[PDB]
């Protein structure tokens, strides 16, 4: 398919599975893998991204449409998941960020309402204030980790 | 125009213009409905959907599907018929009476049939 | 009929579905607003038309016609229905003046 | 019947609708008229004044900006007017006098402005009775 | 005093009364609804017999 | 930002966001028309078509194509001109007086020229 060879999955599945988390019997060494897939025109139906998504543990799915709104780094949280997720996070950030997933999952349902008049109740304009300002928080300049 | 006559050519050009207008306006009809047009173009769409159902013709060979005997309509009556429907002489006739008909005389007759039935 | 044409038209019509859903919800909110004004017009108009019921003011024997429609569009079969009622009533009195309220 | 059906109506919210009532007091062109249980059928234009509604309970006092009082012949009195009013909260002399002098200044302008200015002068001097 | 002769019609008379009671509102309870009641934005254009026009005047 | 200066970087950001919001609003307006937007939305659409047609430019090579002498605009005028049109100092000027124009000086000159 798309003139790739047959065993190219066996290529990448032999690569990415070299990262792991060793036991206390072996010494608790650890390798953590962040590969990058340059997709084409906003696609996950191509053959290599389908294979790598079937290997790995989710996406930090980045988009141009969210980039031109100025949201930098343009992380599409409506698609970006992590199946390890809330198992391997700092407990301090865990005990406050647990609602943040819920607020953004609410806000992406409703944010088409934010481009009209003032014809909403406080039950939606509350979540819109939260959504606009929390999405505005996720901007940061490049080469500035926190 | 120099082969079939100028009138024939002009009638054919007007019919393809009306049906092209319908096929262009197809999408807005599919989304919102017929109510969101102008008032020239809504008449254009209505006359187009008249002319589509008028393009039907009960065949002498497909008589067992429709139950109607065959209709062999000559050329000149068809030319005058489309010229009449293009000029707007029949714009208040219901659309279904155009359907599966011979010439414009049978359009008037079938509209009279459905007039005597619906009353 | 490429893949690109179909994907672009699918994206535009998913935007149209989402935008029409939002417009339906916002119009429902303004309708729940304007039911109050409809009731406040009708319960007040009864207190003056009840007089005209009891005082039977039937007129007899150059007319003014005033229509109330929208400035905007996109409400369907209103903008031609009331125009057609104007047409029926207006062929009877073709010399009658008309003051429209609504674009 | 004994008592009266009162139907008080405003363009934003009708206050009373078919309520049984004893006495109403309302300002007409012929003066301040009180209406009780039965009454002559009578249409009274309502100059902007005060309407008092007495029931089996007490009498609530409203300022009213004018309208029509209409006695339906089955002794059902309707009032069709514009503005409601609380006990005393909605009116203050600081907003009255400081605007009222400006309104008297507008009363010396050209005719259309000056007429409405004089109307507002009369309404504020009627509100002086609510100042009481 | 001769507003029926010189000034406004009677509905407009009570409308000026409505703006006067709404202007002498309590500034605590002069809500947005009452200011919505005084938001005049309608425009009128007196067409002529030849479908002519005037400028839209703020009534 | 640390190469072209914070002014230039923020002007680029605001132009990029304005054009993006225009591109997203082009789904609504193609059916619902302009009548459904907010005031800030109609302001944004008008400003966006302003900044869009402000990027038109005649070319000294393409003088045979448009019949117009080539306007070559320096950078320091360009950054401040976009700063003006982002801040809205020329919102009063209609759209067509921005097309195929060099800097803001020729903008104002064509705006006066097309009055007649």
């Amino acid at each position: 398919r798309e003139a790739y060879p047959g065993d190219v999955f066996y290529l990448h599945s032999r690569l990415l599975e070299r990262a792991a988390k060793l036991s206390e019997k072996e010494g608790s060494g650890s390798l953590t893998a962040l590969p990058v897939i340059e997709t084409q025109g906003g696609d996950v139906s191509a053959y290599i991204p389908t294979n790598v998504i079937s290997i790995t543990d989710g996406q930090i799915f980045l988009e141009a449409e969210l980039f031109y709104k100025g949201i930098r780094p343009a992380i599409n949280v409506g698609l970006s998941v992590s199946r390890v997720g809330s198992a391997a996070q700092v407990k301090a950030l865990k005990q406050v960020a647990g609602s943040l997933k819920l607020f953004l999952a609410q806000y992406r349902e409703v944010a088409a309402f934010a481009q009209f008049g003032s014809d909403l109740d406080a039950s939606t304009k509350q979540t819109l204030v939260r959504g606009e300002r929390l999405t505005q928080l996720l901007k940061q300049n490049q080469y500035s980790p926190l | 125009a120099a082969v079939v006559g100028q009138e024939h050519y002009d009638v054919a050009s007007k019919v393809q213009e009306t049906l092209q207008t319908y096929k262009s306006l197809q999408d807005i009809i599919a989304i919102l409905g017929m109510d969101e047009l102008s008032e020239q173009d809504k008449l254009t769409v209505e006359r187009a959907r008249k002319i589509q159902r008028f393009l039907s013709q009960p065949f002498a060979v497909a008589e067992v599907f429709t139950g109607i005997p065959g209709k062999l309509v000559r050329l000149k009556d068809t030319v005058a018929s489309f010229k009449a429907v293009l000029e707007g002489k029949y714009d208040n006739i219901p659309e279904h009476a155009f359907y599966m008909v011979g010439g414009i005389e049978d359009v008037v007759a079938k509209a009279e049939k459905l007039a005597a039935e619906a009353n | 009929a490429t893949l690109k044409e179909v994907e672009m038209r699918l994206k535009s019509i998913k935007n149209i579905e989402k935008i029409t859903k939002t417009m339906k919800i916002v119009a429902s909110t303004r309708l729940s607003k304007a039911e109050k004004a409809k009731i406040s017009a009708k319960k007040m108009d009864e207190a003056e038309q009840l007089f005209y019921k009891n005082a039977e003011t039937k007129n007899l024997d150059k007319e003014l016609i005033v229509a109330i429609t929208s400035d905007k569009g996109l409400c369907g079969s209103i903008h031609s229905q009331l125009a057609k009622a104007v047409r029926r009533h207006l062929n009877d009195q073709p010399n009658a003046d008309i003051v429209t309220i609504g674009d | 019947s004994s008592g009266l059906k009162l139907q008080f109506a405003l363009p934003h919210e009708t206050l009373y609708s078919g309520s049984e009532v004893t006495q109403v007091n309302l300002p007409a062109k012929s003066g301040r008229i009180g209406v009780l249980a039965n009454h002559v059928p009578t249409v009274e234009q309502l100059l902007p004044g005060v309407v008092e509604v007495m029931e089996g309970s007490n009498s609530k006092k409203f300022f009213i900006s004018g309208g029509f009082a209409t006695v339906q012949p089955d002794s059902q009195l309707c009032v069709t007017a514009i503005e409601a009013f609380p006990l005393e909260s909605f009116s203050q002399e600081n907003i009255k006098n400081l605007l009222a002098e400006a309104k008297k200044n507008v009363s010396s302008s050209d005719a259309r402005e000056a007429a409405e200015a004089a109307i507002q002068v009369e309404v504020l001097e009627n509100l002086q009775s609510v100042l009481k | 005093s001769a507003w029926r002769k010189a000034g406004i019609s009677y509905a407009a008379y009570l409308n000026v009364a409505a703006q006067a009671i709404r202007s002498s509102l309590k500034t605590e309870l002069q809500t947005a609804s009452v200011l919505n009641r005084s938001q005049t934005d309608a425009f009128y254009t007196q067409y002529k017999n030849g479908t002519a026009a005037s400028e839209p005047t703020p009534i």
